[PDB]
């Protein structure tokens, strides 16, 4: 009866989308910085990013 | 009468109707929900 | 070496090789991931008339399904196995049938032909020598008729060294579901006749009485039919795959068991049919396995041949026999009821004995008979046609279509002819 | 893929498809905003939906439905109610005026400037569509507008895009019960229009609606919500088979070959059988065999024709919910077993038979109960002969007395037309009697 | 590199020069003072905003614009708006008087003391500048002031450099609206003299902005504010090639080398497809599909010129948001395909097409809706000739009867130039009909 109720169908699916989260965080970043070593090159020290 | 009511405020007012509404006469504004939502805002008398 | 495509045609077709397929592999025990367990050395050897070889030990069904219904192959790859099947032959239309088989025969299927046979031939050439082809298909359902008619009529042409067995459910005579049956079924008929070596028809009013003879739980399910079906022909294709001092080839068994061109149609039988306490009730010998296998209501294809008479029988047994039982035993059926056979051939039966008896029990057995039984059956069909076509009802359609009556007219003319020759061989 | 488009007109066909999607928005748990739970179920409008909603990456299920009405008060009033927000804004076409109950004003007066916008939205429609089996109009025969643009629109349909089914859902004249006096010529007018054109025409009558509802619901003052919930039902019943799986599929295609023999008589019945009240329901027993002798007990059809007059030539029952092969072959037998409904010498076989798993739904606030076996039932017969034959006989003394002709003429049309119809309808008399005649 | 000049010349296109810098504000949150948040993008002027600022070491991007303008009223009160601290004051140059809607007036009495000083802005502009692809010019055919000075500067211009691009966007006279009579002849004497100097005229018309408006934004008081904002958003599309990157770019240099057929003739249409409300645009469903045959619709067009009855030519169709190529080639096959377009032979492929992965912008307080999938296009056909009838049937015998003719002598011009007009519209209407016959 498990193999019975296996047969007892409900037709699934799933699927994906986008606009609502897009929308609602529309428009807005966050902002950071960092740095990174460079010195370890014997050509290079240092660099700055964000 | 002894039955319900309409106009919720603000959200109201899908496009199409036919009939009055209070103030609808100094509409230079232009999109049908800032219409709507004013006219509804603008219950001032009392 | 020796392989065999199989077919599975229409909605009917689909759930049967669904169920086939299954119990195929449940049988041979690959799991239903596609990781083997090692257990057997002559199951991992013979394989290879069905599955073919990924990498890893994960085993591709050399089998090709198709239908017209995108919902059909959905539920089907939904079941437990659509993970063992592939989608590279998965191939379908977009427009519902409404089980109209010049629909299936003339306007769609004319376009969906050619990429199944380039799909199709692709395996054939993958592989070494096939023997033939095996189809799962309906005679009362509309796409399977109207598209399994074309496709044996050009395989015919495509490779004329090859057995066309042939797999085909029949409608029930009480209700025929489908009211245009009648149309369906003659004109399906009328090229099966002439395509078709071999074929096994087989009518489920026939199940639903062993349901409640020997299922004994009078709340079943047409998987537990197709249960009974698929096990059927697990068993016809036991022999190929298995050792033992038996003739197992298809051929082997045709050229054997028909005489005549126009001789085609065939009789699933069973062995043994254990019910609720059966189980701990029963002794599996052979007298009553021999007695089993020959009653008339363990028979469940057609209709009791009690009217008629035989012309030829074969059996296949699976077990640690020995060849005197079965001999004496047809002595004994031979001499019990000698006037039930034809006088014009001896030796009425044909026998295979394979060593490798199935998962659950020591020995086993499959009937296979060719009867002048079958002559009530096309008979009420042509009554069904005639009293239909009287008054034309429904032709519209067909006319629409394009066709003629006159096709009609040589389709009743070809079944008539059936009928003629079973009666004057037989009486 | 798996869709259809919907479509309404008229006060009487507003409500009714008002009903149908409220039930429609049930079984996939629509929130009356459109919005799904956070579970998950959106896409591209591709899931047990898509057969009926439009749900696109807006996270709305946009329904694939017309409403086109020429009065603005119902439509209007549907604007303020609940489901607007679920509803397309200009999809719901609107007009200032009506039709006067008048088939020719509705026919050539006013029609003309609406067939043109009814096309560009039916159209854009279909551009995104894929599978688009057919369409699903709802409309009235002696409705007030239902009859002229009615007629006039399945005309441009039927004859721009001839490849594809067309199915007819309409409420009959009731026969001993009028609400227009304009009713006969209207639906004579749109009838003799219509054959030659319909390829499947369901009529339904509201009086036995009404004698139902207290024969077992026992209320005894229902309403239109009541009505429209029961025929609600009844198009649910038909969909589900696109809407899910089962044992067997069946489709509007295999109804539309298998049902009619012949043109022109194209004019099924339908029954319900285990419409009950929730105790009736809750605490007695339902299986197969009563079931099935209810859907064919000669009291609960909704023509008050009388099948043991009539006879029988075709016959189709949907079963929904848990059943089992066994008892519905067995219960089938025994019918043909009876020996009283005289089936035709013509179809020693004619049952087609039907299944889907899915059990039917209890509306909240709904006269219903809880069901586990339903059957809808679909049959064809000659007994409705008679009600034409009500028709034409009460007709004849209008058209000979020329009364309410001013009415017509004044609006543009003549009497040629009006003569044909009636020979029309003698035409429709004279097949149903051969064909009945073994 | 890649930046340009804008002009804006008349108290017409004052406003729509105020409303696209305000639009242009946004996308980069240019705040109105001058600076940015907290953020940092300030430098020598070569990021983002480099094709229309130029930001110095304290951070205030200039306009890269000159507003010249004759009335001081609308000047003035432009300068009492709120961006006026954003703006440069002798940027924004100012006049006394008029040209009393005279062409002549303005092309010979006022500027003529006043080209210097334009001059003089243009010139420090360009030293300080780089990339100069060109100017992008805006003045009004149906002008009092907006065609005589126009005349003027392009001339100069044309005759001070020779080898940079001009663009510009003119506001055509409505086809039977004329708010002033004044129109038939300052039309033509600025068309003709500007048509051997004039590289692509582009040009709209006002009371189609307003159809439209009111068709698919269901509006029904809009004003100049919108009418602007919309064809800003148009600009927008087009430069949005200058301003983000994408798969393929396009600039105004490739505009001009393939968008005209022949030498004259370069009257191209526009159309932008998805000018649509909240709420539609909210729960209704938008794809390449429907876009490309919206904006192939006949009603759609801005310039009223039915496009069955001439022939097309040319297209350039440029997709502003996310699109994968795949559907962009299949629909323009498909658009190929149809019928019901009747293409030219001369150029059996004539597309034209533009990919930006960026998504339009919304203005705060804003009428439009959100868009993840847009288009511009910019397309050429044969039909407008009937405009050019239209005038041509008006002005002929608004002349034989010679009506305010005593203005124009009296202000000192005569009648010679009057008849060069006529002809060199008489040789642009064969020309037309030389192109369309194949
Ligand atoms: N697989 C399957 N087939 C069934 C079942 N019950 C009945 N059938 C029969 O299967 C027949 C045909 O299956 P197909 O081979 O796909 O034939 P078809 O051309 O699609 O025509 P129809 O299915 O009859 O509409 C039907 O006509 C039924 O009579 C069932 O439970 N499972
Ligand atoms: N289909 C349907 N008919 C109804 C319903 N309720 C009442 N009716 C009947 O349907 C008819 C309605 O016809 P009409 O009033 O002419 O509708 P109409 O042609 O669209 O135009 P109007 O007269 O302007 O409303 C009446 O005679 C009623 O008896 C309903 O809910 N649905
Ligand atoms: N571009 C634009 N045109 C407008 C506006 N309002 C009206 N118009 C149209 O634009 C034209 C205005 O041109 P003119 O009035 O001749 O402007 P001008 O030559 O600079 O000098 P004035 O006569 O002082 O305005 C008229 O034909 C109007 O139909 C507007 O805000 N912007």
């Amino acid at each position: 009866r498990e193999t019975l109720e296996f047969v007892d169908p409900f037709r699934p699916y799933q699927s994906f989308d986008t606009l609502k989260r897009f929308i609602q965080y529309d428009g807005k970043v966050l902002r950071f910085f960092c740095l990174w070593d460079d010195s370890t090159s014997l050509f290079g020290d240092r660099r700055e990013f964000v | 009468t002894q039955k319900h009511n309409l106009f919720t405020p603000e959200p109201h007012y899908i496009p199409g109707y036919a009939g009055f509404y209070p103030q609808l006469r100094y509409q230079v504004g232009n999109t049908y929900g800032r219409t709507t939502a004013q006219l509804l805002t603008d219950p001032s008398v009392q | 070496m020796r392989e065999i495509v199989h077919l599975q045609a229409g909605q009917c077709g689909n759930q049967i090789g669904a169920k086939f397929w299954e119990v195929i592999s449940d049988e041979h025990g690959i799991d239903p991931t596609g990781t083997y367990h090692g257990d057997s050395d002559l199951q991992l050897e013979r394989i290879n008339v069905y599955y073919n070889e990924a990498t890893g030990g994960k085993y591709v069904p050399r089998a090709v399904l198709v239908d017209l219904e995108p919902g059909t192959m959905d539920s089907v790859r939904s079941g437990p196995f659509g993970q063992i099947f592939r989608p590279d032959n998965f191939v379908f239309g977009q427009s519902g049938a409404g089980n109209n088989w010049a629909k299936g025969h003339y306007t769609e299927g004319a376009e969906l032909v050619d990429s199944v046979l380039d799909v199709v031939r692709k395996e054939a050439e993958s592989c070494d020598c096939l023997q033939g082809f095996q189809l799962t298909h309906s005679l009362g359902g509309g796409t399977g008729s109207g598209m399994g008619t074309l496709l044996i009529s050009k395989i015919r042409e495509e490779y004329p060294d090859r057995i066309m067995n042939t797999f085909s459910v029949v409608p029930s005579p009480k209700v025929s579901d489908t009211v245009v049956e009648p149309y369906n079924a003659t004109l399906s008929v009328h090229q099966l006749v002439e395509n078709t070596d071999e074929t096994y028809c087989i009518d489920n009013e026939a199940l639903y009485d062993i349901c409640f003879r020997t299922l004994k739980l009078t709340t079943p399910t047409y998987g537990d039919l197709n249960h009974l079906v698929s096990a059927t022909m697990s068993g016809v294709t036991t022999c190929l795959r298995f050792p033992g001092q038996l003739n197992a080839d298809l051929r082997k068994l045709a050229v054997n068991m028909v005489p005549f061109p126009r001789l085609h149609f065939f009789m699933p039988g069973f062995a043994p049919l254990t019910s609720r306490g059966s189980q701990q009730y029963r002794a599996l010998t052979v007298p009553e396995l021999t007695q089993q296998m020959f009653d008339a209501k363990n028979m469940m294809a057609a209709c009791d041949p009690r009217h008629g008479r035989y012309l030829t029988v074969a059996a296949v047994f699976r077990g640690r026999m020995s060849m005197k039982e079965v001999d004496e035993q047809m002595l004994n059926v031979q001499n019990k009821n000698s006037s039930y056979f034809v006088e014009w051939i001896p030796n009425n039966v044909k026998t295979a004995v394979c060593d490798i008896p199935p998962r659950g029990l020591k020995m086993s057995a499959t009937f296979i008979g060719n009867s002048t039984a079958i002559q009530e059956l096309f008979k009420r069909i042509s009554e069904q046609f005639t009293a239909m076509f009287r008054r034309k009802a429904f032709l519209h359609w067909y006319t629409g279509e394009g066709m003629d009556e006159m096709e009609f007219t040589e389709a009743e003319s070809n079944m008539n002819d059936l009928v003629s020759e079973y009666q004057q061989y037989q009486d | 893929m798996r869709e259809c488009i919907s479509i309404h007109v008229g006060q009487a066909g507003v409500q009714i498809g008002n009903a149908c999607w409220e039930l429609y928005c049930l079984e996939h748990g629509i929130q009356p905003d459109g919005q799904m739970p956070s579970d998950k179920t959106i896409g591209g409008g591709d899931d047990s939906f898509n057969t009926f909603f439009s749900e696109t990456g807006a996270g709305k299920h946009v329904p694939r439905a017309v409403f086109v009405d020429l009065e603005p008060t119902v439509v209007d009033e549907v604007r303020t109610g609940t489901y607007r927000q679920l509803f397309h804004p200009e999809q719901l076409i609107t007009g200032k005026e009506d039709a006067a109950n008048n088939y020719a004003r509705g026919h050539y007066t006013i029609g003309k400037e609406i067939v043109d916008l009814v096309l560009d939205r039916i159209r854009k429609l279909a551009d995104l569509c894929t599978g688009l089996q057919g369409f699903l109009i709802f409309h009235s025969f002696g409705g007030g507008t239902g009859s002229g643009f009615a007629s006039l629109l399945m005309e441009r349909l039927s004859v721009d895009y001839g490849k594809k089914s067309k199915l007819e859902f309409a409420i009959y004249p009731a026969p001993q019960v009028s609400t227009a006096v304009v009713e006969p010529y209207n639906s004579i007018l749109t009838t003799h229009t219509t054959l030659e054109h319909s390829d499947c025409a369901f009529m339904v009558d509201n009086e036995a609606i009404y004698d139902i509802c207290r024969r077992n619901l026992d209320i005894e003052r229902p309403t239109y919500t009541n009505l429209n919930r029961l025929i609600g039902q009844i198009v649910s019943s038909i969909t589900a088979s696109l809407r899910f799986d089962g044992a067997l599929n069946v489709d509007l295609t295999e109804f539309q070959t298998n049902l009619v023999p012949y043109p022109r008589i194209h004019f099924p019945l339908a029954t319900y059988a285990p419409v009950i009240s929730a105790e009736k329901a809750y605490h007695e027993q339902l299986s197969v065999a009563e079931i099935t002798n209810a859907c064919f007990e000669p009291a609960n059809q909704m023509v008050k024709c009388d099948p043991r007059h009539g006879k029988y030539m075709a016959c189709c029952m949907l079963y929904r919910g848990d059943v089992v092969p066994k008892d519905v072959n067995a219960a089938i037998a025994t019918i043909k077993t009876k020996r009283t409904i005289q089936f035709v010498d013509w179809c020693p076989t004619g049952f087609k038979v039907g299944i889907n798993y899915q059990p039917p739904t209890v509306v909240p606030g709904g006269d219903l109960a809880k069901v586990q076996r339903a059957v809808c039932m679909l049959s064809n017969t000659t007994a409705i002969a008679e009600a034409w034959a009500r028709l034409d006989h009460k007709f004849d003394l209008m058209y000979a007395k020329r009364a309410f002709v001013h009415w017509y003429v004044g609006e543009g049309m003549e009497e040629g037309e009006f003569s044909e119809a009636r020979e029309d309808l003698a035409a429709l008399e004279k097949d149903y009697e051969e064909v009945g005649v073994d």
